[PDB]
């Protein structure tokens, strides 16, 4: 979607793997702000949106 | 109130604990109050801070 129309998607009740996403190189940008990068598999989330 | 005396400096100690054992509970302007979070979230760059 377009940026005045973001599109939000709620990810819940499932098991995610994020270390596809850090050692994947497709990224330009790959930037964390409250959380490290590396630790997203240690830890268990709720309220999470796309 | 006959024994207000030692009451009121049994209060006094206890209240200076309890407010101590609160003050624990303050993030202190961190993202958050608990050392575990802070450990398990971050990196050691912004850890430190």
């Amino acid at each position: 979607a377009s940026v005045y129309a973001w599109n939000r998607k709620r990810i819940s009740n499932c098991v995610a793997d994020y270390s596809v996403l850090y050692n994947s190189a497709s990224f330009s940008t790959f930037k964390c702000y409250g959380v490290s990068p590396t630790k997203l598999n240690d830890l268990c989330f709720t309220n999470v949106y796309a | 109130s006959a024994l207000g005396k030692l009451q009121d400096v049994v209060n006094q100690n206890a209240q200076a604990l309890n407010t101590l054992v609160k003050q624990l509970s303050s993030n202190f302007g961190a993202i958050s109050s608990v050392l575990n979070d802070i450990l398990s979230r971050l990196d050691p760059p912004e850890a430190e801070v």
